[PDB]
Order: C-alpha cells, then sequence, then structure tokens
C-alpha cells in the first residue's frame, strides 16, 4: 500500500489542477482520481 | 469511461437523428405548396 502512497506524494492528480482549461479529458482524468483516492490506506 | 462519454454523446447523436425524422415527418407540411397549382 506504500507504493500508492509514493505515487499519490509523487503526482497526486488534484482537483486543483481545474485551473488549466477546462478539457473533457482532464475532467474525467480527476474524476479517476478522486475515484482512486479511496484507495490510500 | 472517456468512451462511456462519447457513448452519451452517441446517445445524443441519436436524439438529433430521431428530432431529424420528426423534421422529415414534418416536411409534408411545407411539400404542400399552393402555388403549385399553377
Amino acid at each position: 500500500g506504500t507504493e500508492w502512497e509514493k505515487v499519490a506524494q509523487l503526482c497526486d492528480f488534484n482537483p486543483k489542477s481545474s485551473k488549466q482549461c477546462k478539457d473533457v479529458s482532464r475532467l474525467r482524468s480527476v474524476l479517476m482520481s478522486l475515484k482512486q483516492t479511496p484507495l490510500s490506506r | 469511461k472517456e468512451y462511456l462519454t462519447k457513448v452519451d454523446k452517441l446517445d445524443a447523436s441519436e436524439s438529433l437523428r430521431k428530432e431529424e425524422e420528426q423534421a422529415t415527418e414534418t416536411q409534408p407540411i411545407v411539400y404542400g405548396q399552393p402555388q403549385l397549382m399553377l
């Protein structure tokens, strides 16, 4: 479970990236990041 | 997930196709021009 924590600490796809262009692909990526976030233990 | 969004866009395109079918069904109203009786 530590590998996911390291990957998050390195490249957490936080919803703060919404400051860029509102591209639907980036929105789906943020949604996937938010759905993967509960895996953090 | 992006492909499911594309499938939703395909459903919107099917709704637009239904709108085109409604337009085709209404076309007989425009086809009935009274100037064609001359």
